[PDB]
């Protein structure tokens, strides 16, 4: 259909399948074929059970990738009940993703920022941290080793500065990755995202099953403060017939314009006012053939 | 939105909603009722 | 061929046929769709 | 007009009326009032106090005096006066009254400027083509039988509900109806518009009928085509908004008041169909036949002959003798109209009472 919708959806397919386990990316997969679904849709189709989709529909939910739907539709038997809707808001999806990856990539910097720091000191008794800078006060009068405050043992050096290559390696084998969504988004921001709702969305629904519980139409509700072408073909035969029409027309309403007979007329003088060739043709047809053979449920219904 | 553009990032969504949105009376030609068309429009 | 109307929450389309007519019901989902 | 026409912001507008007496608060603006908001005397509301006294303290460059006719009257004479204006202009349609007062007129606004003429401006496509018409109608013989013994006023009451004009107004109903005429039907008398119109089945406007009904049934007859026939009071002599037509008929009148012809007339003169081709409009003055409507309407028609109209004289109708409906045909039930028109002239004792 839309380019920029198979653009998102391959987006979300490679962050799920990135970031996510196989029942996420199942979740998401069945969003992202049908557009619109509720709780017993995807419990057929899943054959997922409420305590595993809990943990699935939470994590979407707080990573912020479906849109949940709050409707209490009423039907025939009268046993309403409160079914939840998934579907998606692109807009708000890529611009979570945007935030976590630019997060991610900020984490990760910082964290080879801060590797360069020095090894420091850490006492295996007291198993305290410390930095650079107290362990110049730590110093014994001996003026070799750093005695810890506590334990009165000297520190030994903490493994940390010489992972600094191991945080750069892990740096560049997540941004080699990252470059498929990266380049999604390049493509996103150089194209327009419409904003879709529920009622959008449910314009390019697949439906799972026949037989679905949950309907999916919407039930407002007051008070809450939450054309045709027709051609005419003459065959040149019959266009006497509407101009004979026009020539009538304008004479009916020349005399509907006329003026009436009392004002053109003196009403003076008048009484007062008070209470064959069918053979001939067919024997000359003869006689041309003997010349050529000698030469030769009810509601309301609107029409339309 | 907002801190997308304040970190330089131009966004791809429209602000959500939690950014600031938006007699009868009497007749006299009783004898025909029922044939006077309400005229609320030209 | 019938339609209904926007105003209108029940939302069902019917088939007038020709020669007992052949009457057929289609509920949709979407507006714009119908 | 001035919000639509010129460049004139509502903050430089304003009304003075009941309702609205809020002004403009720029140093030069404009207002539009009414001729009794200022020659009023009776005991006034504060706020229209304070308005007047601004109005006569404010020093005025322009004034549009609007139908100036009526300002010879007592009151409306003291309007130039009381409002310091040094440009007066007197706009108006009809400029002749029953009195000599509107020869006073020069000293009260200035000379007669401009005049326009009536058959240059249909002739040219500006105002209607109208055809002035008088229907004599004969009257019955107990009608004036009973006629000649009475009082005026009476006189009025009994030549106004002859049969005859019945007939004419009918069949001209009937007639111009089928032409896809608009007509207003102008009757000064109260009981005589609604004689009319509930003898006809038409809609009828008098002074008494509520605004909302008076707005509806304009409407009606303005858009829907099944209504084409509006019984008129001396209400829509004057400045009231109606839908334009192109045939009147006048049944009754308020004597020879040159004023009311040419009102009446203008409603016609605004007709849309001008621009066609062979359209002509229709103005008709039913009178009685030797009773005082040839007097009235003879000083009636004085003054549109004056202006250059020719009122055609009409004493026969064709289709009295093969009239589908019949008004009044019968001697019993003109004889009943006849008597109809003769018989016509302390705070808990509160509770206690
Ligand atoms: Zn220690």
């Amino acid at each position: 259909d839309r380019p920029i919708d198979d653009i998102v959806k391959n987006l979300l397919k490679f962050v799920v399948r990135g970031f996510y386990g196989g029942s996420f990316v199942l979740v998401l997969d069945a969003i992202l074929f049908h557009s619109v679904l509720a709780e017993d849709d995807l419990k057929q189709l899943l054959s997922i059970n409420k305590t595993e989709l809990g943990p699935l529909i939470a994590r979407l939910r707080s990573d912020r990738l479906i849109s949940i739907h709050k409707q209490r539709e009423y039907p025939p038997n009268s046993k309403s009940v409160e079914r939840v809707y998934y579907y998606v808001k692109y807009p708000h999806a890529i611009d979570a993703i945007k935030w976590k990856v630019h997060q991610v990539v900020q984490r990760l910097k910082d964290d080879l920022d801060k590797n360069s720091e020095p090894n420091g000191y850490m006492c295996p008794i007291c198993l305290t941290k410390y930095t650079q800078l107290e362990a110049v006060q730590l110093l014994n009068f001996d003026r070799t080793e750093f005695l810890c405050s506590l334990c009165d043992e000297p520190l030994v050096e903490d493994d940390s500065g010489k992972k600094n290559k191991e945080k750069q390696d892990k740096l560049n084998r997540l941004m080699d990755q990252i470059q498929p969504i990266i380049d999604s988004l390049k493509k996103i921001d150089d194209s327009r995202i419409e904003e879709n709702t529920f009622e959008i969305a449910l314009a390019r629904l697949i439906p799972p099953q026949n037989q679905s519980h949950a309907a999916y139409t919407y039930n407002p509700k007051k008070g809450s403060t939450m054309a045709t072408l027709h051609i005419n073909i003459t065959t040149a035969s019959d266009e006497v017939a509407q101009r004979e029409l026009q020539e009538r027309q304008a004479e009916e309403k020349r005399k509907q314009n006329a003026v009436p007979e009392w004002h053109k007329q003196s009403t003076i003088g008048k009484t007062a006012l008070g209470r064959e060739e069918r053979e001939n043709e067919k024997t000359l047809n003869d006689y041309y053939a003997a010349l050529a053979k000698k030469q030769a449920l009810e509601d309301e219904f609107e029409d339309v | 939105p907002r801190k997308l553009q304040d970190l330089g990032l131009k966004p791809a969504s429209v602000d959500p909603a939690t950014i600031k949105r938006q007699r009868k009376g009497k007749i006299t030609n009783t004898h025909m009722t029922g044939i006077l068309k309400d005229y609320s429009h030209r | 061929l019938q339609a209904t109307p926007a105003s209108s929450e029940k939302m069902m389309l019917r088939l007038i046929g020709k020669v007992k007519p052949q009457r057929h019901m289609f509920s949709f989902n979407n507006r714009t769709v119908m | 007009q001035f919000l639509q026409w010129c460049t004139l912001q509502p903050e430089n507008c304003a009304v003075f009326t009941s309702d609205n007496k809020e002004m403009f608060q720029t140093e030069s603006g404009l207002v539009v009032s009414t001729y009794s908001m200022v020659a009023n005397t009776r005991n006034r509301s504060h706020d229209s106090q304070k308005v007047m006294d601004f109005l006569t303290g404010r020093e005025w460059g322009f004034i549009i005096l609007d139908e100036v006719h009526v300002v010879p009257a007592a009151m409306f004479r003291r309007v130039v006066s009381t409002i310091a204006a040094h440009a007066k202009l007197g706009l108006t349609a009809t400029l002749v009254r029953e009195d000599d007062k509107i020869g006073d007129l020069n000293f009260l606004i200035g000379p007669k400027l401009y005049e326009a003429n009536w058959m240059e401006l249909s002739q040219k496509g500006h105002i209607a083509n109208v055809q002035c018409a008088e229907v004599w109608c004969p009257m019955t013989a107990e009608f004036y039988q009973e006629y000649l013994r009475e009082t005026a006023r009476k006189r009025m009451l009994l030549y106004i509900m002859n049969p005859t004009k019945f007939q004419a107004c009918q069949f001209l109903i009937q007639y111009h109806e089928r032409r896809g005429d608009k007509i207003i039907v102008f009757s000064d008398n109260v009981y005589a518009l609604q004689e009319y119109a509930l003898k006809m089945g038409k809609p009828f406007i008098y002074g008494s009928t509520p605004q909302q009904e008076r707005m509806n049934i304009l409407q009606n007859f303005q858009y829907n085509d099944q209504i084409n026939t509006i019984f008129l009071s001396k209400v829509g002599d004057t400045s009231i908004d109606l839908p334009e037509a192109t045939c009147l008929i006048q049944i009754s009148s308020h004597y020879g008041s040159r004023r009311q012809e040419a009102q009446r007339l203008g409603r016609i003169l605004r007709a849309k169909r001008r621009n066609d081709e062979g359209f002509n409009a229709f103005f008709y003055s039913l009178v009685s036949k030797d009773t005082q409507e040839m007097y009235y309407s003879t000083k009636r028609q004085a003054f549109l002959v004056d202006q250059g109209y020719a009122f055609k004289v009409i004493t026969h109708l064709h289709g009295m003798e093969n009239i589908p409906n019949l008004a009044y045909a019968s001697p019993r039930e003109r004889r009943e109209l006849l008597q109809e028109v003769l018989l016509k002239n302390h705070p808990l004792i509160r509770k206690m009472y």
